[PDB]
């Protein structure tokens, strides 16, 4: 799973 | 000159507006080209029709996966993935266009548009662009996000292309 986190 | 592309956003049919971006040339000659050729839809695939599956208010709007529409698909113009170009540019503030990934050397087609300063992302994510205008359309796609990133409606890239 791809994606930046807060 | 540095390319300029755009997206024509929609919100479940009902068009929203346009967001254009200034890809970077001298900074990212291989990463910007990727996003360019995709913004266009230059090979039978690209962002045309794809959506923003993960939108987090105050942080970012994420999209790019035209394949599985979730956060697993997508793919660069070199098959599927490509190395971390460089980390010369940093997540300085809203509008910053940056590559979404899954750690180092995992750049597909996925990206996110920051809606605040996301400094912790520097070094971890390749910055390769910035919203030129339509940062108002972007701030309007937020009223449809959430805590986990789930789209409260259906934000679509009704169109996209290169103007310069």
């Amino acid at each position: 799973h791809v994606g930046p986190i807060a | 000159v540095n390319p300029t592309v755009f997206f024509d956003i929609a919100v479940d049919g009902e068009p929203l507006g346009r967001v254009s971006f200034e890809l970077f040339a001298d900074k990212v000659p291989k990463t910007a080209e990727n996003f360019r050729a995709l913004s266009t839809g230059e090979k039978g695939f690209g962002y045309k029709g794809s959506c923003f599956h993960r939108i987090i208010p105050g942080f970012m709007c994420q999209g790019g996966d035209f394949t599985r529409h979730n956060g697993t698909g997508g793919k660069s113009i070199y098959g599927e993935k490509f190395e971390d170009e460089n980390f010369i540019l940093k997540h300085t503030g809203p509008g910053i266009l940056s590559m979404a990934n899954a750690g180092p050397n995992t750049n597909g087609s996925q990206f996110f548009i920051c809606t605040a300063k996301t400094e912790w992302l520097d070094g971890k994510h390749v910055v390769f662009g910035k919203v030129k205008e339509g940062m108002n359309i972007v701030e309007a796609m937020e009223r449809f996000g959430s805590r986990n990133g789930k789209t409260s409606k259906k934000i679509t890239i009704a169109d996209c292309g290169q103007l310069e």
